[PDB]
């Protein structure tokens, strides 16, 4: 699983600080081992559509 | 001329003297030899290991000295014959010593122990007591021998050419005696012989003292460029005042000073109370009679109002009592000694002593008024024997109408009353049923037949203790059973917190009561001047007339049951809105009652030193072949026992007195009813007794005298009051009987005030040993430098002569030398940890901790004699450091960068510039619970052992807790065992840790990413530029020296509250409250948590981070408040490190405050809230060095230039004090915080 | 491992990229 670059949020979601929101506060969090296990759940329900 | 050239020399000559064949060179660091004894010989002989030669090499090394090891010299320690170079004088003073001598004569059970003398081969029952006694009375303990102290007047006479009387009496007891004691060098604790008197390390001890004495006025006269003091006309001679007093005390001097320092102390209060024109330091504070934010103008006389007052009965007969206290004093001594003589010089001041003047601005007046109460402290540490003596309540005064003791005990009841309210509103409540054993461990038990069990039993019982006292005599401490003092700690708690508040407001006509009452802590917040400065502006004052009264033998009539019963009267009625809440069970009436039982304080078995009679020996052995028994109670050495006190009264007396008597089982020792020292109502209970005396005291006269003398104020501490009135009439019949009503107020209320002791005196204050005299402060100094409370261990030599400079800055702060205050250091720091080390060693070389060979298991130790010269390079070069121009100065490593660039240091510090870089290292040493811990730690403790694991050998920072608690464990083995086994550990390592030593080149002024110290101000440059007043700032405080004198001139005595406590020690007054956080964790410990984690996700996460310390789970809302702050608020994340400014005297000073940097700071706008502290407290030791030289008084200015690579340095520095490059993947804190986004665009 | 560190002036704009060596 590839992440995107880490300057595509930094220059645009945590780009004005002294604000936080709902996304500003998602972006500074790592998935556990469990959460990781939760995205291989996503993509293969959408390889198998119906 | 400079104190490190001068100074140095003589240093350098007591060492040439005590070990006189060392060749001694300067500028190395420090120099090494070795030297031993043969009580260690002689031990190894009797395991079977015989010595190949026993004391010839002994014989090789005695005056020859043509023998040494591995190339150090073999040096002997001087005999006692060569100490004063075999002078000798006639010493009229040591004449009166022999004759005042007596053997086999003294009175068993006595306070202070007189004269004995010693004899040979005499009896084991006798003089095996008297031993016993003069090993524990007689100590000398502390950080120097006292031999080395006898060498060195020996060498500081001779460069001032002044012979003080002190060696005169001791150089003549080298000649015709040959040794007084033997104290051993490595522990100072042990003296083992005593030759002609028992009584010899007293008569060291009040002559080693005895001569800085006059050493300290000497100097100072010629600093002050008089020749002799000024009493209010006529000349006086201050050293002969002293020579007149150490010839009365030396017959029995810890007898004869205690009695003698009453007068002595009264003759100062008094002095200039009635002459008619009187000069004040006029000052100017707040309409209340306590504030203490106070304003000072110049001096100004005024004519006295009182000049006809003291033509009353009142002072003429409290003159003659202290005239005649003076007469018993020299009684006792003119029959004790042989002298005929005794104080000429004192005596003709004391017939007229009101109507002579005292004028503070001229010197010859305020050195004379500080010498006099300085004069008591030769005999210091009065240690002394007490006796256990009962209750006998047959003298204790019953209630009566005719007496005042029913009306004092239904006053005391509405106090305790009203204190328990007035918390109420400060919200100090009673302890819960659910924190209850929480909250135990404020103290360093609970079971239901261990609390009804009673203590007025000989099998079972309590336990008294002692502990002493600089001047005064050993007075007790009581030690109660931790099981009845729970139930005094769940319902005094709100109590002492909250009367531990220091502001309050004193008037008679308020309904609060916690303004007017006050118990301080151990040691005094800030200084002496600064804090009692509401003592000086009411000498100041035309128009108060202050009023004093003194309590003699306080606990004899606090003894009375008046104040037993109605405290506990209203202990009762106040928990009643308490009374449906059950503790453990049972209600909070029937605890009360098991702290204050009838068991626990009312009648209680305590057992102290006993009762004992001298008799003959042929009637003992008649009586004794039927009660021999011990085992129940024990005997000392001395003493030979005998059951019961029935069979040792009927053989009491005897002519002879031969031999010694004691009762082991049949005494009944003692059963007191009186208020312990121990409880935890110790101070707050007595003050209050204090106010209900003295709210009847202003009713009486009210009643009887009414108009006269109205009450302003009411200040009540531990045994003391203090009643700021004025008084509406000069008349010489209506004060003496107003006067008279006080003392009828007292006695009918059991009490015995001394007409002597009160004090009714208009322009004179003393509150708590804080002397305050027309406006301005006359200091004493109680506090020594030879003798020690208890024996002092040097286990953290940089921080103990550190710690010791801070008692020396307060000497020189009552008038001590200055100059002569930095002789005493520059010899203690040479002598400490000269007998530290375990074993030889060769040098350029390993260090040999096993010999097995018969030459180097002689030699055992080594000692390190340091450079005198060390105790001015700065701290962090493994030497601690303090200024030779001023005192109060701390050297640091910045400062020696500096100090070197002015040109008025560059003769003082130029023996100092060759030694930095050549010193060695500092000696720097490094169950019940699954009740007592708060549900945060038995969380933790209850856990699987699969996750409470993980915190302990993987991670976890952990300062405190479980493993503090084995630190806690560890520290209650500490006194005697772990101190003594971890000294075996650390020995080894300092071997390996001196021979790795390498003298670095490269001095940084520097620090890590996440502090900053005062250093950093080195990194811009500072400009004295600017012109400010030269106006003399005036002070209360005379009496110093011209090198702290000059100091509170250029810069006046403070009037706000500092500013430089920043923000990272606000949070250490929330952790300085609570006593489970205060002696345990601070903001060093609370921010290395903070540098595990900044930045996390919520706060939620954010207030459980510090039940991870398993303390407390209250005071981490003040830890989600403030890092919320600091989210929100700009801050330098890193921490301030610092050790200046602490000492007593800069506290005074108008230094490190806001409105220092407004007339001596000029810093760039670009600066966060904690690099300007570091600007300014190096802005701080500049002025103050600047005024201590004579510089001209400027403003100093940072400056930032133009230049572009010099503006690069500055940014490229700056940026790596505040956010580490390694570390934010440590810490993982965001970097998009504002303070560290400005520094993108700050110098440019 | 494998971090490098050279001399830099700019706080915020450098030690983004030097998450970069990390990842």
């Amino acid at each position: 699983y590839i992440a995107p670059n880490p300057r595509i949020s930094s220059i645009t979601l945590t780009q004005r600080i002294t604000t936080t929101g709902p996304f500003a506060i998602l972006t500074g969090s790592t998935p556990t081992a469990q959460q990781l296990n939760d995205v291989r759940k996503i993509y293969l329900a959408l390889m198998f559509p119906g | 001329v400079a104190i490190t050239v001068q100074g140095a020399q003589l240093i350098k000559r007591v060492v040439e003297r005590f070990y006189p064949g060392i060749a001694f060179n300067i500028n190395e660091g420090a120099c090494y030899i070795y030297k031993f004894s043969d009580h260690i010989r002689r031990i190894r002989m009797k395991h079977g290991t015989k010595y190949r030669r026993q004391a010839e090499e002994i014989i090789r090394n005695i005056s020859l000295r043509k023998e040494r090891l591995y190339g150090i010299p073999v040096l002997d320690e001087v005999e006692w014959k060569y100490v004063f170079d075999g002078q000798t004088f006639q010493s009229y003073a040591f004449e009166v010593y022999v004759n005042s001598i007596l053997p086999w004569s003294e009175l068993d059970p006595e306070e202070e122990f007189l004269r004995n003398y010693r004899v040979s081969r005499e009896m084991t029952e006798v003089e095996k007591f008297i031993e016993f006694r003069a090993k524990n009375e007689m100590q000398i303990y502390g950080d120097i021998p006292i031999k080395v102290w006898c060498c060195f007047i020996n060498e500081l006479s001779a460069e001032l050419k002044h012979v003080p009387l002190g060696m005169q009496v001791m150089a003549d007891f080298v000649n015709r005696f040959d040794s007084p004691f033997h104290q051993g060098n490595r522990d100072l604790s042990n003296l083992e012989d005593f030759q002609v008197a028992y009584t010899t390390p007293l008569l060291f001890e009040m002559c080693c003292m005895e001569s800085i004495l006059e050493f300290n006025i000497k100097m100072r006269m010629r600093e002050e460029e008089i020749s002799a003091l000024e009493f209010g006309d006529m000349k006086v001679d201050p050293v002969g005042l002293l020579r007149e007093f150490f010839i009365l005390c030396l017959p029995h001097p810890k007898k004869i000073n205690n009695v003698l320092r009453a007068p002595y102390s009264w003759f100062v209060k008094m002095w200039g109370v009635g002459a008619d024109p009187i000069v004040v330091l006029q000052s100017t504070a707040g309409d209340d009679r306590n504030s203490k934010d106070v304003f000072y103008d110049k001096f100004r006389t005024e004519p006295n109002r009182y000049k006809a007052l003291f033509r009353s009965s009142f002072y003429n007969e409290s003159r003659r009592m202290n005239e005649e206290k003076i007469l018993e004093a020299v009684k006792y001594s003119q029959k004790l000694g042989s002298h005929d003589r005794r104080l000429p010089l004192f005596e003709k001041m004391l017939k007229t002593v009101y109507t002579t003047p005292f004028y503070p601005h001229k010197s010859s007046n305020m050195i004379l008024a500080s010498f006099l109460l300085s004069i008591q402290t030769i005999t210091g540490y009065g240690r002394a024997w007490v006796k256990n003596v009962s209750t006998e309540f047959d003298k204790q005064l019953k209630p009566n109408p005719s007496n005042l003791v029913q009306d004092v005990s239904d006053l005391t009841r509405e106090f305790f009353k009203q204190a328990y309210v007035e918390a109420k509103e400060r919200r100090e409540e009673i302890v819960k049923p659910e924190d209850l054993y929480t909250s135990m461990l404020r103290l360093a038990v609970f079971t239901d037949e261990e609390l009804h069990k009673k203590y007025n039993s000989v099998e079972l019982y309590q336990t008294k203790g002692s502990r002493d006292v600089p001047i005064k005599a050993t007075r007790t401490i009581y030690s109660i059973n931790l099981s009845v003092l729970v139930p005094q700690l769940i319902v005094t708690l709100p109590l002492n917190e909250y009367f531990s508040r220091v502001g309050g407001i004193t008037s008679p006509d308020y309904k609060k009561i916690g303004g007017k009452v006050i118990v301080g802590d151990l040691e005094a917040t800030g200084s002496r001047v600064m804090d009692a400065a509401d003592c000086f502006r009411n000498s100041a004052d035309r128009d108060i007339f202050t009023i004093a009264i003194d309590y003699s033998e306080y606990d004899t009539h606090l003894t009375r049951h008046n104040f037993r019963t109605g405290m506990l009267q209203g202990i009762r009625e106040a928990m009643a809105p308490y009374r449906d809440l059950r503790y453990e069970g049972y209600t909070l009436e029937q605890i009360i009652d098991f702290g204050y039982g009838e068991g626990r304080v009312a009648n209680t078995l305590w057992n102290g030193k006993r009762r004992l009679f001298k008799t003959t020996f042929d009637a003992y052995i008649r009586l004794d072949e039927s009660e021999r028994d011990k085992g129940s109670f024990k005997v000392p050495k001395g003493v030979l026992p005998v059951s019961s006190v029935d069979v040792a009264n009927r053989i009491a007396v005897d002519k002879g007195f031969d031999t010694l008597i004691a009762a082991t089982d049949g005494s009944d020792l003692a059963l007191i009813d009186t208020h312990l020292s121990g409880e935890n109502s110790t101070l707050i209970a007595n003050s209050m007794h204090n106010m209900a005396i003295g709210t009847l005291m202003q009713r009486e006269v009210g009643r009887e005298q009414p108009g006269v003398l109205t009450f302003l104020s009411e200040q009540y501490v531990g045994d003391d009051t203090l009643f700021y009135t004025k008084l509406h009439t000069t008349d010489t019949k209506v004060f003496d009987k107003v006067a008279a009503s006080i003392f009828d107020t007292v006695a009918k209320c059991g009490h015995e005030a001394s007409p002597s002791k009160t004090m009714m005196t208009p322009y004179s204050v003393e509150k708590t040993q804080t002397h305050a005299k027309q406006g301005c402060y006359v200091p004493q100094d109680r506090m020594m430098i030879i003798s020690s409370e208890r024996r002092k261990d040097i286990e953290d030599v940089q921080g103990y002569v550190r710690s010791q400079v801070q008692t020396m800055i307060t000497k020189v702060s009552r008038g001590f030398c200055h100059d002569l205050a930095q002789l005493i250091l520059m010899l203690k720091t040479t002598f400490i940890g000269a007998w530290k080390m375990k074993r030889t060693i060769k040098e350029d070389a390993m260090y040999r901790d096993r010999k097995f060979d018969s030459n180097d298991e002689d030699g055992f130790t080594l000692i390190q004699i340091r450079n005198p010269l060390a105790l001015y390079v700065p701290i962090g070069w493994n030497g601690y450091g303090a200024h030779p121009a001023a005192l109060n100065i701390v050297m640091t490593e910045e400062m020696y960068v500096d100090s070197i660039m002015i040109s008025k240091l560059d003769e003082i510090m130029a023996p100092i510039r060759r030694i930095v870089h050549d010193i060695p290292p500092c000696w720097n040493e490094t169950s019940f619970f699954s009740k007592m811990a708060r549900p945060a730690v038995q969380a933790a403790l209850s856990d699987p052992q699969i996750i409470n694991l993980v915190e302990e050998l993987p991670l976890g920072e952990f300062s405190p807790g479980r493993i503090s608690r084995t630190m806690m464990h560890s520290a209650l083995l500490k006194e005697s065992s772990a101190r003594t086994l971890l000294s075996s550990g650390y020995e080894l390592e300092y071997q390996k840790a001196l021979n790795s030593w390498i003298t670095q080149v490269s001095m940084r002024l520097g620090e890590e990413s996440g502090v900053i110290s005062t250093s950093y101000a080195k990194l811009f440059d500072v400009y004295f530029e600017g012109e400010l007043d030269g106006a003399p700032h005036m002070f209360p405080d005379q009496n110093l020296s011209p090198q702290f004198y000059i100091q509170k001139m250029m810069i006046g005595p403070r009037v706000s509250s500092r500013v430089r406590n920043s923000y990272v020690d606000r949070i250490d007054v929330i952790l300085r409250k609570d006593v489970v956080m205060r002696g345990f964790i601070t903001a060093n410990t609370i921010l290395n948590v903070i540098e595990k984690l900044g930045t996390n996700h919520s706060v939620g996460d954010l207030v459980t981070v510090f039940t991870l310390m398993n303390i407390e789970t209250r005071v981490a809302e003040e830890l989600a408040e403030y890092m919320t702050s600091e989210k929100i608020r700009f801050d330098a994340l890193k921490l301030l490190k610092k050790g200046i400014a602490g000492d007593e005297f800069t506290m005074s000073l108008n230094v490190a405050t806001q409105d220092f940097i407004d007339t001596y700071l000029a810093y760039p706008y670009q600066l966060t809230k904690t690099e300007v502290d570091a600007i300014s407290l190096y802005c701080t030791q500049m002025i103050m060095l600047r005024a201590a030289l004579g510089l001209p008084k400027k403003k100093m200015k940072i400056v930032v230039t133009d230049d572009a690579k010099k503006r690069y340095k500055i940014r490229l520095q700056r940026f790596r004090t505040h956010v580490p490059k390694i570390k934010v993947l440590k810490k993982l804190i965001d970097p998009n915080r504002m303070t560290v986004r400005n520094l993108e665009n700050q110098f440019v | 491992e494998g971090d490098v560190l050279s001399s830099d002036s700019g706080p915020l704009l450098s030690v983004f990229a030097l998450q970069e060596i990390m990842q």
